[PDB]
């Protein structure tokens, strides 16, 4: 789960 | 604090580490953690995959936005204890500070 900045 | 060494080994570190930069090729994938002796509030997610130009600054802001402090209260995000420069790339951080398992690991505290 990874935050796409 | 710092856990995601804790809570996973190597392998499974470099295993997520090659998966996401074969998906997203162009990206930095970074760890953000509470600094050891902070007593600041946790933020909302640790993992974020950031653009490689993105700047040091904009990443503080990105940080900044997943916590919740009273305004008059400071933030500071650092690499290895190193207070990094807000006009520096991630691309450049992330040369001289990656870790043997393809991360870049900061970390942010209320204090410097």
């Amino acid at each position: 789960d990874w935050e796409i900045v | 604090g710092p856990s995601f060494k804790l809570e996973h080994p190597l392998e499974r570190r470099q295993a997520e580490a090659a998966r996401i930069r074969e998906k997203y090729p162009d990206r930095i994938p970074v760890i953000v953690e509470k600094a050891e002796r902070s007593d600041i509030p946790d933020i909302d997610k640790k993992k974020y995959l950031v653009p490689a130009d993105l700047t040091v600054g904009q990443f503080v802001y990105v940080v900044r936005k997943r916590i919740k402090l009273s305004a008059e209260k400071a933030i500071f995000i650092f690499v290895k204890n190193i207070l990094p420069p807000t006009a520096a790339m991630m691309s450049a951080i992330y040369e001289e500070h990656k870790d043997e398992d393809g991360f870049l690991y900061m970390t942010y505290s209320g204090e410097n």
